[PDB]
RNA sequence: AAUUCCGAUAACGAACGAGACUCUGGCAUGCUAACUAGUUACGCGACCCCCGAGCGGUCGGCGUCCCCCAACUUCUUAGAGGGACAAGUGGCGUUCAGCCACCCGAGAUUGAGCAAUAACAGGUCUGUGAUGCCCUUAGAUGUCCGGGGCUGCACGCGCGCUACACUGACUGGCUCAGCGUGUGCCUACCCUACGCCGGCAGGCGCGGGUAACCCGUUGAACCCCAUUCGUGAUGGGGAUCGGGGAUUGCAAUUAUUCCCCAUGAACGAGGAAUUCCCAGUAAGUGCGGGUCAUAAGCUUGCGUUGAUUAAGUCCCUGCCCUUUGUAC
RNA sequence: UCAAAGUUUGAG
């Protein structure tokens, strides 16, 4: 049962909380003081909040590879609310797509690719297809 | 006519009727709470997650913008 | 020998391009089940045709369907076209032409839709106002 | 599931319309009921398709209104099938026979057209057709959950749901019931 | 007394503003008896109106 | 028939109402008793049928 | 739960107790949604309490925080008034200071009689919109 | 729909318009087709690591790595044909012209473009090395350089955006478009992947792209899914203004744009009045092109989500024909 | 099977 197979909600849940308690990932000194775009407002409320993205950033390079952090950005993006004036996309923050990239190297989850970007790595291959396992395994529900 | 000042509180009397009355309406909605009681709407939600917990309200559906509850269960 | 039959359903711009194939009743769809695709909202109309067919006759048939384009809503109804197409193209070829008849009859009094498309489309704006029909407010005083 | 669809979990059999009127017009079963109140669904070709187009679907492409629910249609379904939900727990019994009973009697059974009468505007009253109280009923009751449901701490389903009831309850405290009974009244004052 | 009809012929389309169908009706009870009445709304030949008067029959509006 | 339904009478007759209106020009031309015509057709002074 | 404050005064403002203290907070001029998220960050606080909660010692911390920004590496650009022309400093400003910053730069301009100063002076608009249609008061 | 037809007939036979026409949209498992499409399902030739299920085989999943001496054209592109004509059945109709319905299947009706005669003293002499007359013509009404101004604000109006929140807001997460455009230029420059630096605006390195070749499976928004908030001008709203920071530029002060913090106004759906619109339409929603060193609250296109209501009438507002009256 | 609806550069 690969990752494809399981509802990919949940499996960023259980895939941040495994990068949570192996607890080496490497999230920076800012991650408090930080926005995460210029879409956003605020800062997130889940405080741990950077294992969820890494995840999400992990879970998409086993769905699409070779993606740099351009490519990141562009996938987190969305409405920027310009006040009185109408609403654009707004590419997200490059380094928190960069730092969880350079995150997730230094786990060897990912690797960087021939042909540039990031490609998700055979040992971590192992790890996300781990997980689906574990919520397929969670009950028929 | 319309203000309305209400509660962010475990409040003893209030307490009470949660804990009493509320397990016995068939929608136990935190809007329904909410109007029934002088209760919040956060506050109400939370209780009626407590109560959940607690095993005396049934759960019906818990969707992004509506969560339903129930009677605990009769027979 | 293979019994193969690749079939497309449509709405809007959306290409569902569900494939049969003589195997053991898989049905899923770019690469997951059905149970998700997840505008999920949409989920029993991408159910439909199984349900009202039964899993009897998808049985011994698995269904590999790809999308691309159009909008969620629309790729949903353009795979719960596909599949429902191309479980019918598949009974014509190599099942039979009563059983072809009996399946399409059961589709239809349902929803003409299953099969048959849409050839509605965006209708194009003109000049003068926003969009097709409407124009821009006019003055006057 | 093959043999008899429900509505996800709704029955369709077992919803008995009364008015021999609204019958017909009422599309809740021929025998085809649909498992979504979503459907494609051109019933805006022809003149009377609209009627052979499912009344929860009615309802629900109803509820998509005012400027920012324009073709919020999921947004839209979600809330009717938590109505129905909320239906199903208050009063019990099939909220889709609930709903259709409210149809009945919710839409006026006459109104009063506005004739030109010289030049100073003077009405007289007529009856109404079938599928023109289905579709006042529709709006009506639809439109007055959503007008109740503004500035107070209420889901719209859950108002959706309390204007479904008590419009199929002759209540005289669902927007719409009040409002028909209005016309009506109007209607006779110059009948 | 509420009565229904069933409708028999669509007649013409009267109103000031093109509203109100002019038509023929049996009355259900007694498909001997048949008023002309007009009616708002989209109607067609073979369906029930539901009068409650059923005295009144108008003409020419 | 609704008369002939209630009537005591078995049959009858039903009678009739006889009336010579006037009309002056205006009156006639205005509730269309009588129309404008071409010059033609103004001569040709046959009833209508 | 917590049965005490509800209703606060700090920094001679007020403060809703009865409000989430993130957003309880910004009820004080200089400090925004974004600057109280951050002060109660590195304070350390279950930001889900109320402000009716929350211990005097704790609403003590805060202000620290909030006055002190740099201190705890609330870092350069999360402060309103950054190297501030009158000496070389750079802070948040909070209160009642903050109005008196904005009166000294208005006054700073209206003395040198500057363009800026001027419209300001004037109560017009200032940063060259438009205004033979618009802003009638 | 049509001065479109049937027919009557001091008219007969013609011409323009209308229609036909062109582009478009929707049908083609039929044809021609492809390494600048797909591949397509295979072969799985595999890799690949336990990648997974699983004791192990056999499956599930893609990333891809693939060429050519695999196999095509369902999806792709775009040619040439086809295809619907009210043709078929039943009504109604001088049993003509036609109209209604229904079958099969798009049901004469997808939507644009072009578009008569005769006008208007409509606009344009600021689009033109189209141009009459008139004016000026070196102390210029020629021209160029600097500077300002077209942005000025008691006020009145017109197109517009954003709003007034809970069907919402935020915060995360999941997840789908189509039309285009692009440097190496008519006078100086484009689109940008990838990697580092920065919270960010951006900065610095290397690459591809005159393009189905790279940007680019254009990984858009709304929508969906969990968050919190809780009817409080509240976290709705984001005007106003202070402080700093980025770029475009020869230069940005009267804030060129951009980011950050802070500030936090009116506004709780809008009088009388009136606009626009009937099907993938309105409305929502984003994204392209135009201008463009810098660049959209405008517009011109694109798709995505997707209704209510009509299928009628001349009440108003108008138009087209007939007869009539007219001191116009 | 009839409510109210007055006026119109001197500037060619």
């Amino acid at each position: 049962v690969t990752v494809k197979d399981v509802n990919q909600q949940e499996f960023v849940r259980a895939l941040a909380a495994f990068l949570k308690k192996s607890g080496k990932l490497k999230v920076p000194e800012w991650v408090d003081t930080v926005k995460l775009a210029k879409h956003k407002e605020l800062a997130p409320y889940d405080e741990n909040w950077f294992y969820t993205r890494a995840a999400s950033t992990a879970r998409h390079l086993y769905l699409r590879g070779g993606a740099g952090v351009g490519s990141m950005t562009k996938i987190y993006g969305g409405r920027q609310r310009n006040g009185v004036m109408p609403s654009h996309f707004s590419r997200g923050s490059k380094s928190v797509a960069r730092r969880v990239l350079q995150a997730l190297e230094g786990l060897k989850m990912v690797e960087k690719d021939q042909d540039g970007g990031r490609k998700l790595t055979p040992q971590g291959q192992r790890d996300l297809d781990r997980i689906a396992g574990q919520v397929a395994a969670a009950k028929k529900k | 006519r319309d203000k309305l000042n209400n509660l962010v509180l475990f409040d003893k009397a209030t307490y009470d009727k949660l804990c009493k009355e509320v397990p016995n309406y068939k929608l136990i909605t935190p809007a329904v709470v909410s109007e029934r009681l002088k209760i919040r709407g956060s506050l109400a939600r939370a209780a009626l997650q407590e109560l959940l917990s607690k095993g005396l309200i049934k759960l019906v559906s818990k969707h992004r913008a509506q969560v339903i509850y129930t009677r605990n269960t009769k027979g | 020998p293979l019994q193969s039959v690749q079939v497309f359903g449509r709405k809007k711009t959306a290409t569902a391009v569900a494939h049969c194939k003589r195997g053991n009743g898989l049905i899923k769809v770019n690469g997951r089940p059905l149970e998700m695709i997840e505008p999920r909202t949409l989920q029993y109309k991408l159910l439909e045709p199984v349900l009202l067919l039964g899993k009897e006759r998808f049985a011994g048939v698995d269904i590999r369907v790809r999308v691309k384009g159009g909008g969620h809503v629309a790729q949903i109804y353009a795979i719960r076209q596909s599949i429902s197409k191309a479980l019918v193209a598949y009974y014509q070829k190599y099942v039979d032409e009563a059983s072809k008849k009996e399946i399409k009859d059961i589709l239809i009094q349902y929803d003409r839709t299953l099969l048959v498309a849409d050839p509605r489309r965006c209708e194009s704006k003109k000049f003068g106002g926003p969009g097709a029909r409407a124009r821009y407010q006019k003055s006057y005083r | 599931t093959p043999d008899i669809k429900l509505f996800g979990k709704w029955s369709t059999d077992d919803v008995q319309i009364n008015d021999i009127s609204l019958q017909d017009y009422i599309a809740v079963k021929e025998k085809y009921a649909k498992y979504l109140p979503h459907s494609a669904g051109r019933y805006a070709a022809k003149r009377f398709r609209k009627a052979q187009c499912p009344i929860v679907e009615r309802l629900t492409n109803s509820m998509m209104m005012h400027g920012r629910n324009n073709g919020k249609k999921l947004m839209t379904v979600r809330i009717v099938k938590h109505a129905f939900e909320i239906i199903h727990l208050l009063t019990g019994e099939n909220p889709l026979q609930v709903l259709v009973n409210a149809i009945i009697n919710s839409g006026p059974r006459e109104d009063s057209t506005r004739i030109g009468r010289a030049g100073t505007v003077r009405r007289q009253a007529v009856d109404v057709s079938p599928l023109r109280r289905v579709n006042q009923a529709i709006w009506l009751l639809c439109t007055g959950a959503r007008e109740a449901a503004f500035r107070n701490i209420k889901t719209i389903a859950e108002c959706l749901a309390d204007e479904l009831i008590n419009a199929a309850k002759g209540s005289s405290n669902s927007y719409a019931i009040k409002k028909k009974d209005e016309l009506e009244r109007v209607a006779k004052s110059n009948r | 007394p509420i009565k229904l009809a069933r409708v028999t012929k669509v007649i013409g389309k009267t109103g000031s503003q093109g509203q109100c169908t002019q038509v023929r009706v049996e009355f259900m009870d007694d498909t001997s008896h048949s008023t002309i009445r007009n009616v708002k709304g989209p109607v067609r030949e073979g369906d029930v109106l539901t009068l409650l008067e059923s005295e009144r029959e108008a003409r020419r509006l | 028939r609704d008369i002939s339904e209630a009537s005591v009478f078995d049959a009858y007759v039903l009678p009739k109402l006889y009336v010579k209106l006037h009309y002056c020009v205006s009156c006639a031309i205005h509730s269309k008793v009588v129309r404008n015509r071409s010059r033609e057709a103004r001569k040709d002074r046959t009833p209508p049928p | 739960p917590e049965k005490f404050q509800h209703i606060l005064r700090v920094l001679n403002t007020n403060i809703d107790g009865r409000r989430k203290i993130a957003f309880a907070i910004t009820a004080i001029k200089g400090v925004g949604r974004r600057y109280a998220h951050v002060v109660l960050r590195k304070a350390d606080i279950d930001l889900t309490k109320r402000a009716g909660e929350l211990t005097e010692d704790e609403v003590e911390r805060v202000i620290t925080i909030m006055q002190n920004p740099r201190q705890y590496k609330i870092p350069d650009w999360f402060l309103n008034r950054q190297k501030d022309v009158k000496d070389g400093k750079y802070s948040q400003v909070l209160a009642n200071g903050l109005d008196n910053k904005l009166r000294e730069d208005l006054e700073r301009l209206k003395k040198i009689r500057a363009h800026r100063g001027l419209r300001h002076f004037w109560g017009l608009r200032v940063r060259g919109q438009h205004t033979k249609t618009t802003g009638r008061r």
